[PDB]
């Protein structure tokens, strides 16, 4: 209780200090840490081509849906006040989603004992209370304290809604609603578009509460299916048409939806499409977007197909994907699914790899603002440099995710067959 | 696998040897690099000035002489730069001339300079290109100081410009600058013409402009004849211009078979015989140090922060029986524009990172970075190590107090100098050293550790080599003089922390290797290097004078050792002496 | 007749075109009969030490840009493509008479 | 008396019949670059604009409606004797009277 | 040339932008009837 | 050549 | 009047009218950020750099003496330029200056090792994903 305080006030002290120093506008304008889909002084341009007379639309500069418009129009005043209270909720709705889970899995692994379906001299592979006590307190520490999330929230780049709104939608699944769950999926689809992929997960963890089997020939499995599904489009449809009203055009959506999947901006990001977009054959370039964005939804059938019992490392997985693939990234995209890491630490026997694979990353976080300082600043460099910095970065990421996989699936192995 | 268990058991069976093979190796390549395989010979490379020819006719000593005795004469009834026989005199020769007005405030008096507030006047003249548009501009100045010197140098500029006036063929602008301060009036007049505020200097608005700066040379000279000329490339915080300036300097020294210098040493011919090596280490180190210093050693150091190609030249007469007159030099200088008139772009395809054991002699990147990567590799190896036995809290209050330590250091001695002043009897530019010297000190006494095992000190050491390391290979990308110098200092004594053995030696070893004896003892070899040796108490005394420069330079100038140093690598260091005595 | 260099410092072979138009002009084939190519212009270069002149020898006693001369593709649109395009008539269709 | 931008620069009024003036524009500026031998064909819809108060009409006028109007700017061209022959090809005494003579 | 009148009064006043009030209809009606199902 | 190797 | 840009379609359009008071200095300032373009749509000489054209200036400047109305046909060509509305102004037009500006610049040798590096590690990827969802512990 009190702990969980602490960090609050810790984390809200150390965010209100960086907002009144000399290095706000400095952090403002990095490329690793703003896109032209989060930054703010595109939305305050938006705001001024209204009191114009021009749609914010007409142009090339503004790409935001129209709910931000609304929101900060009538909190344009209060700005630095909203991502404090943003940050703070979405690390509250893990704690308390963590809580539950690590509630479920004791009471499962508990049932299976019983059941005698575990090896003989299968323990110290077994959970234990003393060791579940202090996870959800770690999760909401990792999420704040994280350098990503600071340097985010005092840019006040918009990844930090989309957060949020993510972070809801796992605190409503796992308490067990599904209007609220698809409420708040079709909020996040409606912002960035590759959050669809996380209905699959969703659908089967409440399928998985009601106790409910999941088989071709069952009938239950069906209606769920069919009610969830119906409950998730309609309030996208709703949501949409919606949105048309404020400013009475449809001119919003290839702003956004289609500068998200064409990708026609080329500004450097911690990305793998600037770059290669940059140095295309024009023959060729249809073709390899559209791999390159098929790329993203390609996993989820066949990890639905391994992972069908374990939804929620399936939820971290797929979050882990759409942060490494998607066309403009962010290290606001990067820190939700870092902030899952506690609760797969007892997992640390089994991994391989994990102390070069930390410092790498750590490195390349580093070398980031140098080169881009001796790129652009001082003329000494080229772009080579920052494109081979993010090379290493993204090949970092794969190679850590893969061993968390790893190690999961050997310990299975383990608790099945025998130590 | 096994395979990889094979040979981390040899790693940590043979750790200790190879640490010292590849510090041995670094140091080696280091001073391998003035050899003919590393070294190559500098060339042109850009055809816009190579196949290319100029005819000079400069012959105006007559007029650049007299105007340096009206000037010397004007300057001495006035007491400062005369500005209406300047205006008058730019106006005659037909310039459009502008003023600019300057001022600021110093953290602390200056005893090097004499200086507490500063006050003063920039006049400039431009030359507009008659069958162009201002679009681009080239720029001489003549930085002028308190001390009575470079009136032939503002003498042979009148004269240059009265010559330049009369041609057609210039696609670009000229300036002609004098200004009132050695590098203060630069720095004024440079962030008022691009409009940026970098250092807090008020001036009045800038009312002339002539497109964008390509290139710029400042010249310095204080007698009618000369018997050398003295080149300078270093700029602030070790930044360095493209090596194609340097390769036409040169170009037109041979065509005038006039001498030439770099770092004040001349150079063979070619490498005769084993005498050489000798002279080009001694060029490299000297290089090496100034480049580590940081410092803009002229107003071309000021320009390489824009993006803009800067060259000082300086004439040194030193009673040699052969002497130059003043048309060999404006001839020199007439060639010089002239060829950097013949570009159609920005210089953008020679060397932008390099060492120069001789003028006619250059060191790339990849030839050099080996020496800084083999030490990193003692770093990683003994972290490596760290790490298996750590395998086979108590660092909260460490680190906290270290890096609030580090602050401290960054931000009290500018500051309670007038408390320091009122309270005991010291002197205001002394109170600043003192105060450093004192939080140096205090930081060696722990304090926590007068209240009153193997993982705790053994995770404290794998944190403080990481970040070391880090840190190391950071600066080595901004700065190479600075990153090898600290690297071959502080890499064998961090590697050799241990709470047990022989402490009276680690702590004597880590004492001699603290970022403060560092600069002493490169006082001490700069002064070597140069040939003029320094004593016990001399050598106290210009120590001093070097960290009130340098706290100053970083109020005014924007340098970085002083944030770099007392912000990033006191703490790392503090962490290791927190690992010596443990508990 | 085509030059097909760049810059400054390649005064050769612009000098070289415009000695060829200057004789086929005095042997009389009429200025609509001459599609001249040229990449740069180095007459009215503002490094020409002589603005409007271009000199085939040293004693500067011939000069052949001349006082009456007519060049149909400028600088930026002499390409491998708009050569072959003339060659082979392949131009797009709202091109003057004078280029094709 | 008289001032004009570095380059070449090139705006019309067209007539009230006209419709469509895009066409007529390109139409136009591709039959100029053949007369006065300048690359005016570079002149497409990325440097055109349509002033909205600024460019009126020199001559006798009706009604002002900025529909008609275009203008572009083309700050590289280069000015030179090959301009200057067509120019002098337009004059009716054509450089071999009066005041056209002072010309070189 | 220049009529500076004419000019000043070919375009209409620049007034602040606000949300329409239908817009604003909508979305609290939306809220209130989520709202409405899980508590009643 | 990477993708096909292992899927038939 | 503000018209905004779009990539590769039409330019920015800007126009004020503005007071100016007497014996004075006016600015009028913007900011703007540089774009990365296609190595493919850059100059045969990329490091020169681009240019904005000059901008117009057109006013009404007060006259120190007042005119009286002419008649073209009589008067000098020089004086029959621009139509005449008032005899105590006269119309001008002015021109800037244009300004050269440069943008930063991809590398133009190397369209081709950057498919190689890119496809590479999507492939570890793929790589990695497939031997741990097809195959199992043995
Ligand atoms: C850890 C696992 C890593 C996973 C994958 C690895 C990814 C990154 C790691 C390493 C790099 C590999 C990929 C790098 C490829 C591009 C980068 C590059 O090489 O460029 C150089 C950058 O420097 C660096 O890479 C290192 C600096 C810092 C980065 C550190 C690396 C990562 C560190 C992170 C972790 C460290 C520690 C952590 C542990 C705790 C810059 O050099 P430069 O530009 O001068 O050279 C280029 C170029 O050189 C190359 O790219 C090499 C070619 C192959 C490289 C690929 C590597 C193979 C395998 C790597 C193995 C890694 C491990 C994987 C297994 C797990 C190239 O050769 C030339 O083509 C290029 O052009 C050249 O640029 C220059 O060259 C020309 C000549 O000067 C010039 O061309 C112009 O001029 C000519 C006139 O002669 C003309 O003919 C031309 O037309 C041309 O046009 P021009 O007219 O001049 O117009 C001018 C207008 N501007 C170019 O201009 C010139 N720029
Ligand atoms: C609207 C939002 C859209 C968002 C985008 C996402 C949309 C895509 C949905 C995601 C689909 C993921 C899974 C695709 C592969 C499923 C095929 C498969 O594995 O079948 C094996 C299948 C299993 O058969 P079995 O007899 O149960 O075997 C038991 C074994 O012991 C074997 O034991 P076991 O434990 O391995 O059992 C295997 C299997 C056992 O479970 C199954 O057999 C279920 C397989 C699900 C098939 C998905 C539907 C087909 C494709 C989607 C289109 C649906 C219609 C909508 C289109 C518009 C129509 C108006 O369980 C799984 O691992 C399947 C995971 C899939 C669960 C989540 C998928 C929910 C779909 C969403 C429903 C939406 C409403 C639908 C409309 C309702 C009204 C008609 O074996 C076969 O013989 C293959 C079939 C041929
Ligand atoms: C141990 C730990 C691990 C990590 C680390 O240490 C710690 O490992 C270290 C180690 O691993 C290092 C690497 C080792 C290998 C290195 C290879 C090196 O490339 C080679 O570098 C050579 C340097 O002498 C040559 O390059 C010349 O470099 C000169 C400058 O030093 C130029 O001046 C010259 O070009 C000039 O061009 C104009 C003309 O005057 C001449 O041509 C020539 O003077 C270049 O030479 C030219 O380079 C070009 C580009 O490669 C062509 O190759 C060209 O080829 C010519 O082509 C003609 C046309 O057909 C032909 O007729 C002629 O015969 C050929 O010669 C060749 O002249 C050579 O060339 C080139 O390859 C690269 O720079 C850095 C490099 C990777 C290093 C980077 C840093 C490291 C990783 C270190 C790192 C810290
Ligand atoms: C330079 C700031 C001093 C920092 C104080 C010490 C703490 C940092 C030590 C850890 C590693 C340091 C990186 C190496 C320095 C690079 C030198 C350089 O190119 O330093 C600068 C360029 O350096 C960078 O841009 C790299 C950013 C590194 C930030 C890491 C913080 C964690 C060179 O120009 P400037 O000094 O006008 O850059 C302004 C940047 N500033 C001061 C506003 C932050
Ligand atoms: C612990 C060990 C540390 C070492 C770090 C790892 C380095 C591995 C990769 C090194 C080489 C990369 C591939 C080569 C491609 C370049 C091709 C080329 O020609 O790049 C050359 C090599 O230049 C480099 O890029 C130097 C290598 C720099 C690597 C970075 C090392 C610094 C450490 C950073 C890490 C900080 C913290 C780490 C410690 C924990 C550049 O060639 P040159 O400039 O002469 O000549 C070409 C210039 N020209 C004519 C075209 C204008
Ligand atoms: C310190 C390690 C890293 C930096 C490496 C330092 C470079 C080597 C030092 C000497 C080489 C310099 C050669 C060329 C520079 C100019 C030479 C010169 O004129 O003298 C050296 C010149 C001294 O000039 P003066 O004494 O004023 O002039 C006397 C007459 N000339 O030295 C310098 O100015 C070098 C810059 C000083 C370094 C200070 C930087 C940081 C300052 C605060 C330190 C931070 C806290 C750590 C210590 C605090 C407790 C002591
Ligand atoms: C300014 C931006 C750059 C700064 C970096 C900001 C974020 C980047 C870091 C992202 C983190 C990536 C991975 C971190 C951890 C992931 C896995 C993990 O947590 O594993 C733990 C262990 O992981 C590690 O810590 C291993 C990594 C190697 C040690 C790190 C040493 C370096 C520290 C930093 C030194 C230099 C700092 C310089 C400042 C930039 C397990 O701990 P446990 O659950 O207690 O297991 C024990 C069971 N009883
Ligand atoms: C579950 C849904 C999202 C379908 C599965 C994903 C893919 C099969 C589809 C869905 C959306 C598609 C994208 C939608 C829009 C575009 C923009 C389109 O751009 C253009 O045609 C403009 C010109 C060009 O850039 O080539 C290129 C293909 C792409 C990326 C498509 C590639 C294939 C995608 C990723
Ligand atoms: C930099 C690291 C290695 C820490 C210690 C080295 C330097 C910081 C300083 C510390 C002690 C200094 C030495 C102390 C005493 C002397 C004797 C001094 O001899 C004299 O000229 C004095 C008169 C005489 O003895 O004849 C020459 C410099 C030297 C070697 C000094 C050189 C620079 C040293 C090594
Ligand atoms: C971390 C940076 C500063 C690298 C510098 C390495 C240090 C070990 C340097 C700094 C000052 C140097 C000293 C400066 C002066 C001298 C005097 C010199 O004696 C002479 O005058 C030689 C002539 C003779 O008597 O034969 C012998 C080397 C020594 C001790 C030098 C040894 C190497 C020192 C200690
Ligand atoms: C504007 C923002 C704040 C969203 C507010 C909540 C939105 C998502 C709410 C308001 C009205 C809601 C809809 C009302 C009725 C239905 C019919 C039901 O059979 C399926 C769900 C569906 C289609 C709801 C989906 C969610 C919905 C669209
Ligand atoms: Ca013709």
């Amino acid at each position: 209780a009190a702990p969980l305080v602490l960090v609050l006030v810790v984390a809200v002290t150390v965010r209100a200090a960086l907002f009144r120093s000399s290095l706000a506008e400095f952090i403002s304008e990095r490329v690793e840490v703003v896109s032209p889909l989060s930054s703010w002084k595109r939305v305050v341009e938006g705001l001024s081509l209204l009191d114009l007379g021009v749609s914010p639309y007409s142009g090339a500069v503004f790409h935001e849906t129209p709910l931000i418009i609304y929101l900060f129009h009538f909190l344009i005043d209060y700005a630095e006040l909203v991502f404090m209270i943003t940050d703070a909720l979405t690390a509250i709705a893990l704690y308390f989603a963590i809580q539950d889970f690590n509630k479920v899995v004791f009471k499962k692994q508990k049932l299976l004992l019983e059941l005698d379906q575990y090896a003989p001299d299968v323990a110290e592979l077994i959970r234990t209370p003393m060791e579940m006590r202090y996870i959800p307190l770690k999760v909401a520490l990792f999420y704040l304290l994280n350098p990503y999330t600071i340097l985010s929230c005092v840019a006040k780049s918009t990844c930090a809604i989309n957060n949020t709104l993510i972070a809801f939608f796992i605190l409503t699944t796992i308490k067990g609603s599904a209007f609220l769950s698809a409420i708040f999926l079709a909020l996040a689809t409606y912002q960035s578009l590759y959050p669809l992929t996380l209905f699959v997960p969703g659908l089967l963890y409440l399928l998985q509460r009601q106790y409910i089997p999941v088989k071709m020939k069952s009938k239950a499995f069906w209606i769920f299916s069919w009610e969830y599904a119906m409950m998730y489009v309609g309030s996208l449809v709703v949501i949409i048409c919606l949105s048309f009203f404020l400013l009475s055009s449809w001119d919003f959506i290839p702003a956004v939806y289609g500068f998200i999947l064409s990708v026609p901006d080329l500004t450097p990001n911690i990305g793998l499409f600037w770059y290669f977009f940059a140095e295309m054959f024009e023959h060729f370039s249809l073709f390899f977007v559209c791999v390159f964005q098929i790329n993203v939804f390609f996993y989820t059938i066949p990890l639905a197909i391994k992972l069908k019992e374990h939804p929620i490392f399936f939820m971290f997985i797929q979050i882990a994907v759409i942060a490494i693939f998607k066309s403009y990234p962010t290290v606001g995209d990067v820190a939700l699914y870092m902030a899952f890491f506690p609760v797969w630490n007892h997992l640390y026997r089994f991994l391989r790899n994990i102390f070069v694979l930390t410092c790498i990353i750590i490195v390349c976080s580093l070398l980031f603002p140098v080169l881009w300082h001796l790129w652009i600043y001082a003329g000494s460099a080229n772009s080579n440099f920052f494109y081979a910095i993010t090379l290493t970065f993204n090949v970092g990421q794969i190679l850590l995710i893969s061993d968390y996989f790893y190690a999961f699936l050997r310990r299975e192995y383990y608790l099945t067959h025998g130590l | 696998p096994v395979r990889r268990r094979a040979l981390a058991r040899l790693v940590l069976r043979l750790n200790a040897p190879l640490c010292v093979l590849s510090y041995v190796a670094g140091i080696a390549w280091f001073l391998a690099l003035v050899f003919p395989p590393l070294t190559q010979r500098t060339y042109m490379s850009e055809n816009a000035m190579g196949s290319t020819m100029v005819e000079e006719q400069f012959a105006g000593g007559d007029r650049a002489r007299a105007f340096a005795r009206d000037f010397a004469a004007h300057r001495k009834k006035s007491g400062a730069l005369p500005v209406a026989w300047l205006e008058r005199t730019m106006r005659s020769v037909g310039l459009e001339v502008y003023t600019q007005s300057f001022s600021r405030k110093l953290p602390f008096p200056d005893e090097t300079h004499e200086r507490y507030m500063v006050s003063g006047t920039n006049v400039y003249g431009i030359l507009r290109a008659p069958r162009a548009a201002s679009t681009e501009s080239l720029v001489l100045t003549v930085p002028c100081g308190s001390d009575s010197t470079n009136s032939q140098a503002v003498g042979l500029l009148l004269a240059l410009a009265a010559h330049f006036r009369g041609q057609i063929y210039w696609a670009k602008d000229i300036v002609f600058l004098v200004t009132e301060h050695d590098l203060l009036g630069t720095e004024a007049w440079l962030e008022a013409y691009h409009d940026v505020n970098v250092t807090g200097m008020q001036s009045s608005p800038l009312q002339g402009r002539a497109g964008a700066i390509q290139a710029a040379v400042a010249l310095e000279l204080s007698s009618d004849v000369v018997t050398s000329l003295d080149v300078a490339v270093e700029g602030l915080n070790g930044q360095l211009p493209n090596l194609d300036l340097l390769n036409l300097f040169q170009t037109f020294c041979q065509k005038g078979g006039l001498l030439c210098t770099l770092q004040g040493k001349l150079q063979p011919e070619d490498w005769t015989s084993l005498d050489g090596p000798l002279q080009g280490l001694q060029t490299l180190l000297l290089m090496v140090l100034r480049q580590a210093s940081g410092r803009p050693h002229g107003s071309h150091g000021l320009f390489l922060r824009y993006r803009v190609e800067a060259l000082t030249l300086r004439g040194i007469n030193s009673f040699r029986q052969y002497k130059y007159d003043l048309v060999a030099v404006g001839k020199a200088l007439e060639g010089m524009f002239r060829k950097l008139n013949h570009l159609l772009e920005r210089l953008h395809q020679s060397f932008f990172l390099y060492l120069l054991p001789g003028l006619s002699r250059f060191v790339s990147i990849g030839l050099y970075m080996p020496a800084v990567g083999f030490l990193l590799l003692v770093l990683g190896l003994k972290a490596l190590e760290l790490w298996m036995q750590l395998h086979e809290a108590s660092l909260v209050a460490p680190l906290l107090i270290s890096q609030a330590m580090g602050l401290a250091l960054y931000v009290l001695p500018v500051l309670g100098q007038h408390v320091a002043t009122q309270h005991f009897p010291v002197a205001e530019a002394e109170a600043v050293v003192l105060t450093l010297l004192a939080i140096y000190a205090a930081g060696l006494a722990l304090p926590h550790n007068t209240h009153r095992p193997d993982r705790g000190w053994m995770a404290l050491k794998l944190v403080a080599l990481i970040y070391l390391a880090l840190q190391l290979g950071c600066i080595a990308l901004t700065n190479f003089s600075l990153g090898f110098l600290l690297a071959t200092t502080m890499v064998p004594t961090a590697a050799l922390a241990k709470p047990h053995g022989p402490r009276t030696l680690y702590a004597a070893l880590l004492v001699l290797t603290s970022p403060a004896a560092t600069l002493l003892g490169s006082l001490f070899l700069w002064r070597e290097l140069q040939e003029a040796p320094l004593s016990l108490a001399e050598g106290w005394q210009l120590f001093l004078a070097a960290l009130a420069q340098g706290v100053l330079e970083h109020h005014t100038y924007g340098a970085l050792l002083f944030p770099l140093l007392s912000l990033g690598l006191y703490p790392c260091w503090l962490l290791f002496w927190n690992v010596l005595f443990w508990k | 007749l085509v030059c097909t260099s760049r810059f400054w410092f390649n005064y050769r072979h612009v000098a070289n075109t415009l000695s060829v138009y200057r004789s086929v002009k005095r042997l009389g084939i009429p200025d609509s009969h001459i599609v001249l190519m040229l990449a740069d212009d180095m007459a009215c270069n503002p490094r020409n030490p002589k603005p409007a002149t271009v000199f085939s020898h040293k004693n500067m006693e011939l000069n052949v840009y001349g006082d009456d001369v007519e060049v149909d593709y400028r600088s930026y649109e002499v390409t491998v493509e708009n050569f072959l395009r003339v060659l082979t008539g392949r131009i797009p269709p709202s091109t003057p008479r004078s280029k094709r | 008396f008289l001032q004009a931008p570095s380059g070449a620069e090139l705006w019309v009024w067209f007539q009230d019949t006209v419709t469509d003036v895009d066409k007529s524009w390109k139409e136009l500026s591709n039959v100029l670059s053949g007369i006065f031998c300048a690359s005016l064909n570079f002149i497409d819809s990325t440097n055109t604009v349509t002033p909205t108060a600024s460019f009126k009409p020199l001559g006798l006028a009706n009604d002002t409606d900025h529909y008609f109007l275009r203008y572009a700017v083309l700050p590289r061209e280069v000015v030179c004797t090959e301009n200057l022959t067509p120019w002098k090809k337009l004059l009716p005494c054509s450089s071999k009277a009066g005041l056209s003579v002072l010309l070189k | 040339q220049l009529p500076v009148a004419q000019i000043i009064h070919q375009k209409p006043k620049l007034k602040d932008w606000h949300p329409p009030g239908g817009f604003i209809l909508g979305l609290w009606a939306l809220i209130i009837m989520v709202f409405f199902k899980t508590y009643g | 050549l990477p993708m096909a190797v292992p899927i038939l | 009047h503000y018209q905004p840009a779009q990539d590769r379609l039409q330019p920015h359009l800007l126009e004020m009218l503005i007071q100016l008071p007497a014996n004075s200095v006016t600015k009028v300032s913007i900011q703007f950020e540089r774009a990365l373009l296609k190595w493919t749509e850059y100059t045969p000489d990329p490091n020169h750099g681009f240019y904005v054209s000059p901008s117009v200036l057109s006013a009404l400047v007060p006259s120190m003496v007042a005119a009286k109305p002419v008649d073209w046909e009589e008067s000098p060509l020089f004086n029959s330029l621009f139509p005449v509305s008032d005899g105590s102004n006269y119309f001008v037009r002015l021109y800037t200056e244009p300004l050269l500006v440069n943008l930063p610049t991809p590398d133009f040798s190397m369209p081709y090792n950057v498919i190689c590096l890119t496809c590479t590690v999507v492939a570890v990827c793929y790589g990695s994903f497939y031997n741990l969802l097809t195959r199992t512990f043995h």
